[PDB]
Formats: structure tokens, C-alpha cells, sequence
């Protein structure tokens, strides 16, 4: 029952952390690029040293450089208003 | 006591989520004649004498 309902309990978590764990909304579909995203550039943070380019991201992700722009103004968390500076 | 003193302005463009932004003379809604000190590319032509109210750098936003 355990190796049974591991598929249920992750998929319920990884389900409920795609909608609920970000304020604003991005779909599974549409947040998993970014999980997947943090992921490898971690991967290429570990590996290379140094930070990787949106263009080398697009190139690892096999999409437009225009796209990887646009999934990180997703990807930046919002910040509060009462904040210490 | 006559000074200098040197106020810095600084602007970008930024790809927001929108769009993308530009550092271009041309916007739609305004006069031609405050459109004057900038030059094609949208940046003030140097030594231009400002009063309040002049554009430093012509931005567009999405």
C-alpha cells in the first residue's frame, strides 16, 4: 500500500504545490518549466560554476530566449510593503 | 560661491512580462515641440539647457 499510494501522495502534493505554494496562479503545465528550470541551473550553477544566459537556457530547454524572459517575471516571488531598508 | 552641481538620472528597459520596454524618441500621445532636445535614437542632445517639466531620456513602456 505504501509503493501503491506513493504515486497518489506525490501527485496530490506536487498538485497542491503547483497552485497554493505561489501567490499569484501558474498552472503545472506552466510551473513545472520553472521547478524543471531551477532545477538544471542549479545542475549548471554546480557544474560550470558560474551563472548561465536565458539564450543557454532556451538552448537547454529547447524553446525561444523570448519565452525563458518571460517565465522568470512568473518566477520572481512578489515582495511585501512593512520592510525594514 | 558660484557651484556645479551634477544630478544623475538613471532609466533602462527591462523585458516585463508585457512586452518589452524601449529607449526611443517616438511616443504616441504627446506635442512635437517638448520632442525637441532628443534627437532619432531618443536620448537629449548634449548641452541642452532643461526647465521642469523637459524629457531627459524618451521611454516607452508596453
Amino acid at each position: 500500500f505504501s509503493t501503491y499510494a506513493t504515486w497518489w501522495i506525490r501527485q496530490a502534493i506536487t498538485r497542491a504545490m503547483a497552485d497554493q505554494a505561489r501567490t499569484i496562479r501558474i498552472p503545472v503545465h506552466m510551473v513545472e518549466v520553472i521547478n524543471k528550470l531551477g532545477r538544471i541551473q542549479r545542475e549548471l550553477l554546480q557544474d560550470l560554476g558560474r551563472e548561465p544566459t536565458p539564450e543557454e537556457l532556451a538552448k537547454e530547454m529547447d524553446i525561444t530566449p523570448e519565452k525563458v524572459l518571460e517565465i522568470q517575471q512568473y518566477a520572481r516571488e512578489p515582495i511585501s510593503l512593512d520592510q525594514t531598508i | 560661491l558660484t557651484s556645479i552641481h551634477i544630478e544623475e538620472h538613471e532609466i533602462d528597459a527591462r523585458d516585463t512580462k508585457l512586452g518589452a520596454e524601449e529607449i526611443t524618441r517616438d511616443i504616441p500621445n504627446v506635442s512635437d515641440e517638448v520632442l525637441a532636445d532628443l534627437d532619432e535614437r531618443g536620448i537629449v542632445r548634449i548641452g541642452a539647457e532643461v526647465r521642469d517639466g523637459d524629457i531627459l531620456v524618451g521611454k516607452v513602456t508596453p
